[PDB]
């Protein structure tokens, strides 16, 4: 039921109720900050708006109408290709730093 | 590298310090 | 197709012979249809007194203005018409006159160098014309902050000795030097045992030597015993010279500790160490990724427009350090990182950064000896400095033996807790105080 | 010309061991640093006491 | 002593048009260069500056090596990676000890056949265009030569080697990808190597340099003629006057090369009076303030520019320029000694041989010959061709200049700098 | 200068004059970039003493009495060095200056030497200008008579 | 590379001798490096 | 003076209509003021 519990978990987590996509909720460390900096205009601007919309709902302790919740099946990782490369680049540098 | 020999004389200093000073 | 080691043995050993008057004749034969041949002399401002400082430089302005056999522009016309090039340079210890020409023209080239070196006219009116040319060159050099700062470096590091003197000499000397001073200087210094006729290219040593015997035999091999100009060691002084001029846009700073001198084996490891720190300038493609920590920090943080390490050698001393050019607000940061790097090499050089330095050095050595001119010069200067041509295979052995331990020990020996000589010029309000610079040496 | 710039004479301030411009100063550097550093070490000992 | 090797240059043209030439000189170090028909002449008015940024981007991330790796890996072995551009070609050259050529070659292949031009890396690099250009432009000669080509041609050769200011920050990753795909193709390339085996070099090309497509096209350069004046106040005025000459390779080109040395093409003696420089002596007769003058010769695949370049105090520009011109006029009227032509030939011949005695000078020559004529012409032959030029040919090249429509560029305080129609 | 140069017309008209003349009228109304920061107090004093002279001036007034205006000029505008350091004839030369900058729109001007102002020929050029079309007459019109 | 350029960049003449050789004589060439100062010949 | 310029400066066209009138027709004139935005006509 792992995929079954997954959709359950996704809704229990509830960032979808604020209209956020999973990648909008990642903890920002230096790798993530670099990946966000690398995003193309449209992905960056969309991210900014979703976060702004979510912070606004949070301040009012409110959530979006259910029809506007991010859908589990439509949530995709827009950040992954960028973050994965940033991490690869740092690892490469770390390897080189050993003699 | 030079850190062992330097860590070893820093080692010694603390020790002799305590020993004496205390 | 050979490996790197195999290729070092591919190098034609340099041939050396000596004429009775004591002149050394050396050459390196290649298949080149062109060649470079010249005369390297153990003469420079380090040999000059305060009274004739600038003489050698003055002579350089006369050397190609006419000989007894070829007065006026005659020598000039001959070199030009056979498509050859005639050049010269004077440092604090060496003077050279060389010609670039077709190999087939070697006989005429050797004849002309000989004529220049023994029968130069030194016409009174030529001398007077050259005074003004030299005075204008002194004004031009004043606009070269790098030349100014390095002459300042020598002036303070070697204050009170002949090495403190510039090659050009003080303007008052240029105004007063007489023909008699120049002949006295040339008389005492241009002797067969202090010269080397060097050649590199498509030529044979036997032909070179025969031309030597033919044209330089009458070259004096004895001033006498009352003259034999001999160099005394030059004291190094930890000191500082600051020429503040906030009107200039960028600051130039040169700092150095006393180096070992030409013939010291330590120079190889110091060269490896200097290659680790390297050089840099705003047009380098590397940026943040450069291997040298000084270069990457400098590039990412915009600490300077440029920097270069250096190892200037003299007979029994030298200047080992670096020069950098930067904004008035970056001097302290540059100095901080530069000294941190020297300190790190003394106590913590790693095997991998040292191998990198060795590889950089190997590449610099072989790529420099590319073309007849650089090889000809290496022949002439090496015979004067080491007394022999050190082959690439030997340099390779000396380089191969350097490892992290050797780099730490040699750097510690010359940099660690040693007083440096410092020269600054431009908007240098932020150049650290000497005591602060001195404490950065440990 | 900047080549007209010469460092003033400091013989009146030099420690005696570096008064000869024809001698290497490295021959006395350890002795000179030893003297000053000895003043520093002794001081630190007195302060520790 | 007895030198081993001298071996001969080996040459090969692959079915796809790529040329591979090399010489095993047994040197301790090796030199490999990939020459490409991708110089600024191939830019059009919509992508000016693209080849300049491309020249500055050799270090950016590629498919097989990150930007970081290219720098650290090349530095680890003490090697070099450089990019040289002319209005016609781009040469990516690498240098290293012979045991490390496999490392350098791989980086070179990645840079020239697999660049990624990452959006963020390309953006970060734009500022370097300003620094690189400002450094180059500190030399008035750069100003003048660039303006001269802009004034002489309607297109192609008219393009500057440097990115136009308005384009700095605007060159896109897409323009870079398209420039590479359009011009970095086998039929437009020549792989040259020194201190390397030909079979190896050849095999590398066959496996990694088979790039199909692109354009071997290219609009002829249309000589137009005109003048560009850059007033800027310097005490010294730099000026160049030229006319269309001949495409490199042609026989007429050799006459212009001889004419250039008859006229005076650079110093031979340190601080000398240039006794045998026809142009210099003529100017010296009439002007007594400092100055310099030299014949100027630029030869390209489909055109060429020949004339003279002068540097003088602002008030004496006209005097210097007219004097230099009148001197070329006397040559065009037949006044030329066979001895002078012989002296000129001597200079040209020695100059040529000296230009290829270094590994760098040799590589450039082979590489340039490989792209301009898909063949290799040895020194012996070049000297023969130079000897083959007749005094009549020299006089004629001079006539062509005198009667040809001119192009001019000057920079400085031009109050006394004549316009073409006053010459 | 930057404010004026936001108008491409300023670029073009300034370059057209630089291309048309060898001197005088060739000069720009705007300071050359290389001269910004270099114009000296002395050059300004000199320019004023050379050209702000009685023989080179005209005092015009509206809503003022002529005697008063006249008396003012006589008392305060009698400036010697008068006639000042005049200039030379403008030498029409002809030529072209091209400024590549990528705008989607190209601004261009093509001209030839016409006539000095005042002359009768100048009036014909002024008429020719209106025959050809010299600016709009109707908001958003099709310029039927241009 | 290992060798520093003839002139390190950052961001001249008063005599006829120092001026000789300044006049251009060939087409321009621009170089860019990873390890060496950029240059522009002619 | 008292009247602010038609357009205050600081440091789009997409139709024919908005483009008509943009072509220059007379020599250039530059104005500078104490109280009013500068202007350049033609």
């Amino acid at each position: 039921w792992l995929e079954g519990i997954r959709k359950w978990y996704y809704n229990a987590a509830g960032f979808n109720k604020l209209g956020l996509m999973r990648d909008d909720t990642i903890h920002e460390n230096d790798d993530v900050k670099e990946a966000i900096r690398r995003l193309p205009e449209n992905l960056y601007d969309d991210r900014v708006f979703r976060i702004k919309r979510a912070l606004d709902l949070s301040m009012r302790q409110q959530i979006l109408p259910k029809e506007q919740w991010t859908k589990y099946e439509e949530d995709k990782s827009y950040l992954e290709p960028y973050l994965k490369e940033v991490i690869r680049e740092r690892k490469e540098r770390e390897e080189w730093a050993k003699k | 590298r030079n850190w062992v020999p330097t860590a070893q004389l820093w080692g010694a200093v603390g020790a002799v310090g305590l020993v004496s000073a205390t | 197709t050979a490996t790197y080691a195999q290729a070092l043995q591919s190098v034609p050993e340099t041939q050396v012979s000596q004429l009775d008057n004591g002149l050394r004749v050396a050459s390196e034969q290649s298949s080149q249809p062109t060649c470079t041949v010249g005369v390297w002399i153990d003469a420079g401002s380090r040999y000059e007194s305060e009274k004739n400082n600038g003489a050698g430089y003055f002579v350089e302005h006369l050397a190609f203005k006419g000989t007894k056999n070829r007065p006026g522009n005659a020598l000039e016309k001959e070199v030009e018409s056979m498509g050859a090039h005639l050049n010269a340079y004077s440092t604090r210890e060496h003077t050279a006159y060389y010609i670039k020409a077709l190999s087939k023209d070697l006989p005429k080239a050797v004849e002309l160098l000989a004529d220049i070196v023994q029968n130069c006219s030194l016409e009174d009116s030529q001398i007077e014309k050259e005074r003004d040319v030299i005075l204008q060159e002194l004004q031009e050099n004043d606009t070269s902050m790098r030349d100014v700062v390095f002459n300042y470096l020598h002036a303070t590091a070697f204050q009170g000795t002949p090495l403190a003197q510039s090659v050009e000499g003080p303007s008052e000397n240029v105004r007063k030097l007489s023909r008699a001073d120049l002949t006295e200087y040339l008389s005492r210094h241009y002797k067969a045992p202090r010269m080397v006729l060097a050649a590199a290219g498509g030529l044979e040593h036997r032909q070179l030597l025969d031309l030597a015997q033919k044209h330089f035999s009458g070259l004096s091999g004895t001033y006498d015993e009352d003259a034999v100009p001999t160099l005394s060691p030059c004291r190094f002084t930890g000191s500082q010279i600051c020429h503040r001029e906030d009107g200039l846009p960028l600051a130039h700073v040169a700092i150095a500790v006393e180096g070992p001198g030409w013939a010291h084996p330590d120079n190889v490891a110091l060269q490896v160490a200097n290659a680790i720190i390297g050089h840099y300038d705003c047009t380098y493609g590397g940026g943040a990724h450069l291997s040298s920590p000084l270069a990457s920090i400098a590039a990412t943080n915009k600490l300077c427009q440029s920097f270069q390490t250096f190892n200037i050698c003299y007979a029994d001393t030298g200047l080992l350090g670096a020069h950098f050019v930067c904004d008035h607000m970056s001097i302290d940061d540059m100095m901080f990182v530069l000294q941190g790097q020297w300190m790190r090499l003394c106590t913590s050089a790693t095997e991998s950064e040292v191998l990198r330095g060795k590889n950089l050095l190997r590449n610099a050595l072989v790529s420099h000896l590319d073309g007849t001119t650089p090889v000809c010069e290496d022949i002439g200067r090496s015979l004067l400095t080491y007394g022999r041509r050190i082959p690439l295979a030997e340099w390779e052995s000396r380089i191969a033996e350097v490892d992290a331990r050797v780099v730490r020990e040699v750097c510690s020996k010359y940099f660690y807790d040693q007083c440096p000589a410092v020269a600054g010029f431009g908007p240098i309000e932020q150049l650290p105080d000497y005591n602060r610079i001195r404490s950065g040496m440990f | 010309s900047h080549t007209d710039i010469k460092v003033p004479d400091f013989s009146d301030y030099r420690r005696p061991e570096v008064l000869d411009s024809t001698k290497s100063s490295k021959e006395s550097s350890e002795a000179r640093k030893g003297f000053s550093y000895l003043v520093t070490a002794t001081t630190t000992v007195g302060v520790a006491y | 002593e007895v030198p081993p090797h001298p071996q001969d240059l080996e040459f090969t043209r692959l079915p796809n048009g790529l040329v591979i030439a090399s010489l095993e000189n047994y040197a301790p170090a090796s030199r490999i260069g990939l020459f490409i028909k991708a110089g600024s002449r191939y830019e059009n008015s919509n992508n000016l500056g693209t080849s300049h940024l491309l020249r500055l981007a050799s270090s950016l991330t590629t498919k097989g090596a990150s930007s970081f790796k290219i720098t650290r890996g090349i530095e680890a072995v003490g090697g070099k990676l450089s990019v040289t551009s002319t209005r016609e070609n781009m040469a990516y050259t690498v240098e290293c000890l012979r045991d490390d050529v496999d490392i350098l070659m791989e980086f070179l292949l990645n840079v020239t056949t697999a660049p990624e031009f990452r959006r963020w890396e390309v953006a970060a690099l734009q500022p370097q265009l300003r620094i690189d250009k400002a450094v180059a432009l500190q030399n008035p000669q750069a100003h003048v030569i660039e303006n001269l080509h802009a004034a002489a041609y309607r297109n192609a050769l008219a393009n500057s080697l440097y990115c136009p200011d308005y384009r700095i920050g605007k060159v896109t990753p897409v323009e870079l990808h398209d420039y590479v795909q359009n011009h970095f193709t086998s039929a437009r390339m020549a792989l040259i190597g020194l201190g390397v085996s030909h079979p190896v070099l050849k095999q590398v090309a066959e496996q990694f340099l088979n790039i199909r497509g692109g354009l071997l096209s290219g609009a002829k350069a249309k000589y137009h003629g005109g003048e560009i004046r850059e007033q800027n106040g310097d005490s010294l005025v730099h000026a160049a006057l030229v006319a269309e000459s001949a495409a490199i390779g042609s026989a007429e080109a050799n006459a212009f090369s001889v004419l250039q040395h008859v006229l005076g093409a650079g110093p031979h003696v340190k601080r000398g009076s240039n006794a045998t420089s026809s142009l210099y002596q003529a100017v010296a007769k009439g002007v007594h303030q400092p100055f310099d003058v030299s014949a100027f010769n630029a030869s390209y695949s489909d055109s060429g520019l020949f004339g003279f370049y002068t540097i003088s105090q602002a008030a004496s520009a006209g005097d210097v320029i007219k004097a230099a011109y009148n001197q070329v006029k006397t040559i065009a009227q037949g006044n030329l000694s066979n001895p002078d032509v012989q002296a000129a030939k001597n200079k040209l011949k020695a100059g040529y041989l000296m230009s290829v005695e270094s590994s760098e000078g040799f590589l450039d020559e082979v590489g340039s010959q490989a792209l301009a004529a898909g063949s290799y012409t040895p020194p012996s032959t070049v000297l023969q061709q130079i000897d083959a030029v007749a005094d009549a040919d020299v006089i004629n090249a001079a006539k062509k200049f005198v009667s040809g429509r001119k192009s001019m560029a000057a920079s400085g305080n031009l109050g006394h700098t004549p316009f073409i129609d006053e010459l | 200068k930057a404010v004026a140069l936001q108008n491409p017309q300023a670029h073009v008209i300034e370059n057209l004059h630089a291309a048309a003349y060898r001197n005088a009228l060739a000069n720009s109304l705007y300071c050359p970039d290389y001269r910004i920061g270099k114009v000296t107090p002395v050059e300004l004093h000199d320019y004023v003493q050379n050209h702000f002279t009685s023989a080179r001036m005209a005092l015009i007034g509206l809503g003022v009495s002529h005697p008063v205006l006249k008396q003012v000029a006589e008392q305060f505008l009698n400036i010697r060095g008068g006639l000042g350091l005049s200039g030379a004839k403008a030498k029409y030369h002809g030529g072209e200056i091209r400024e590549q900058n990528g705008d989607s729109l190209v601004h261009a001007a093509l001209v030839a030497e016409s006539a000095a102002i005042g002359s009768a020929e100048a009036n014909a050029f002024s008429v020719l200008q209106h025959v050809l079309g010299a600016g709009p007459h109707v908001k958003r019109g099709s310029n039927a008579t241009s | 590379a290992a060798v520093p350029a003839t002139s390190e960049s950052p961001v001249s003449v008063l005599c006829r001798e120092s001026l000789r050789g300044q006049a251009a004589g060939r087409p321009l060439v621009a170089s860019v490096s990873l390890n060496v100062p950029a240059s522009v010949r002619y």
